């Protein structure tokens, strides 16, 4: 047999159904999801870190010239200066005074430390989400994970399962993503080659080990003015650092709908938003028919003291008579109520009490027991404490959301006015017929 | 620090410490079944903007309603007087004129 | 859970109440006020005799 229903994705709220065939007896239906994982398609643009500018050691035409020549160095930056004569520990280096060219080289790799400290740059796309669920029907409770597509079925030992497509697609991540040690940020990084100096990503590369490194940092080289051989240099703070310094909260802290976010392979779990809606199969096996269960032949609804609060703060006392000793499924057939227990073993004559938690301020639901509904009329206090350790496992609603004392007010106001506009139009119509009749 | 809680929920995170949820309730002051002075000051709370529109709704629709009874009322005393207004001896069942002169 | 009382100010005489938790069978509350002393606030200006 297939059934569909829509489950509230809210991990770690159980969701209850009654699925009530026709021939069968009725059956329970209780859905949990245990655990999401919303993971998207990502493809790494580039890597960066702290940058060494490493300086070659110079050399010089004692009395020439010498031509920059055109590497292929991350910033590659060469330029050549005129007459020097450089001195040493020692002494001096050359033996013209003048025409006495110097050649200042200096490019940029990765630093030695950047194995651990480095950052990563990826693009993500639409977000598959995958679920866990565990799901019980009568007895059995096997679990599954499953692709909330709407098309890919969730096969487990046999009970079949289709899921979604979610209601509301959503994405904590923006289009552009950087990931360093674990942490995750939404920073939209400048593209590959297109590096400014003093920003994030002034250094690029496809891999650490790749050899086609580019960075453009602004270095620039000085007129070397003391006459020991040195080449001085000055260039722009790595813009790797003054990220790391700017870069705010992570997504850890700052992703919505309390996600809790992971990396490697980067994704989001236990992500409570939108509905699923889910299609079963429950396989006809479990079902039994109402020939042999217990078919209850009066039962009453009596409600105790009841409190709308995500705690189960509700209880009543059910009286009933049946024909036989069995394992009716009870179950609430409101979206403002649910009860605790599922199945209870049910005696010929008796009772039962029950546990129940409900978000109306009044408790007008059905509960329904092996088919057999009776209304339960209750009213339901405001709750005592402020704060919960747990969510509310029940949507609240406008329509069972105000008391019967303000929907009688509301009613009673309203009715006056529309039972006198009504009046007032049958008056003046009566007036009408009373002067054409007696005219 | 004072932090606002919703329905949905919050999380802080203070030091190393692992994260710790709560969730917000509805114990707003007053009562949902008493009064209807207790009904107003319960749901204010929970949501002024809705309470303060339906108030206003209900205030309106009164006005409306009372309007109207004259609108309708007066206009059919007039047409039932009228004919009998330039009349002798306007014998009227003395009931509908009382009515009338109201 | 907070329950609030009035208990009257009279020693030996238990007060009873019931605290009514929603989701939980009542409870008995009896409280007995076995002792209670008033002291001001004192200061010797002097002795005499």
């Amino acid at each position: 047999f297939e059934h569909a229903t829509t489950v509230p994705n809210v991990p770690g709220i159980p969701y209850k159904a009654l699925v009530e065939r026709a021939g069968y007896a009725p059956l329970n239906l209780e859905i949990t999801v245990v655990s999401s994982e919303l993971t998207p398609s990502t493809n790494k643009e580039y890597v960066t870190c702290k940058f060494h500018t490493v300086v070659p050691s110079p050399q010089v035409k004692c009395c020439g010239s010498l031509e920059c020549k055109a590497s292929s160095k991350a910033d590659y930056t060469c330029r050549v200066f005129g007459g020097v004569y450089p001195f040493m520990w020692g002494g001096a280096q050359c033996f013209c005074d003048s025409e006495n060219t110097q050649l200042s080289e200096a490019y940029v790799e990765f630093a030695p430390d950047c194995t651990i400290d480095h950052a990563v740059a990826l693009k993500v796309h639409t977000a598959a989400l995958k679920v866990g669920l565990r799901i019980v029907y009568g007895n059995t409770t096997a679990r599954l994970d499953t692709f909330v597509n709407g098309v890919t079925p969730g096969s487990s030992r046999d009970l079949k399962v289709i899921a979604g497509p979610i209601s509301a697609a959503f994405s904590p991540f923006d289009h552009k993503v950087v990931i360093r040690k674990g942490l995750v940020y939404n920073y939209d990084f400048p593209e590959y080659g297109a590096m400014n100096p003093g920003a994030f990503g002034d250094i690029q590369a496809s891999s650490l080990d790749a050899t086609d490194i580019v960075a453009r940092t602004d270095i620039r080289l000085l007129k070397p003015s003391v006459k020991n051989i040195h080449v001085p240099y000055t260039q722009a703070v790595s813009g790797y650092e003054m990220w790391k310094n700017n870069s705010g909260r992570p997504l850890q802290e700052t992703a919505p709908f309390g996600c809790k976010i992971e990396v490697e392979p980067l994704r989001a779990t236990n992500c409570a938003y939108g509905h699923i809606p889910i299609s079963i199969d429950i396989p006809d096996a479990a079902f039994v028919r109402s020939s042999e269960s217990p078919t209850i032949l009066e039962v009453s609804c009596t409600v105790a003291d009841c409190i709308y609060s995500a705690d189960f703060g509700g209880s009543l006392t059910l009286q009933y008579k049946a024909n036989r000793e069995g394992h009716c499924p009870v179950h609430s057939h409101s979206t403002t109520a649910v009860l605790k227990e599922a199945t209870t073993h049910v005696t010929a004559t008796g009772s039962i009490t029950l546990h129940f938690s409900t978000s109306s301020p009044q408790a007008n639901f059905i509960v329904s027991l092996c088919g057999k509904k009776t209304t339960c009329n209750a009213e339901c206090k405001p709750p005592a404490d402020h704060i919960i350790g747990e969510p509310h496992k029940v949507d609240q609603e406008f329509q069972a959301a105000v008391s019967k004392t303000s929907w009688n007010w509301l009613l009673a106001l309203f009715g006056g006015a529309s039972s006198l506009i009504v009046v007032g139009l049958i008056v003046l119509v009566c007036s009408s017929m009373l002067i054409n009749t007696r005219r | 620090r004072n932090f606002s809680v919703g329905r949905e929920g919050l999380e802080y995170v203070w030091g190393n410490h692992e994260p710790v949820r709560v969730w917000a309730q509805e114990s707003a002051p007053g009562d949902p079944h008493g009064w209807p002075h207790e009904i107003i000051i319960h749901y204010y709370h929970r949501h002024p903007v809705y309470t303060v529109i339906v108030l206003c709704g209900v205030a309106l629709a009164i006005l409306v309603g009372t309007a109207s009874s004259a609108a309708c009322i007066a206009k059919a005393r007039r047409d039932c007087l009228t004919p009998y207004a330039l009349a002798p001896n306007a014998t009227v069942p003395t009931a509908l004129a009382v009515l009338c002169c109201i």
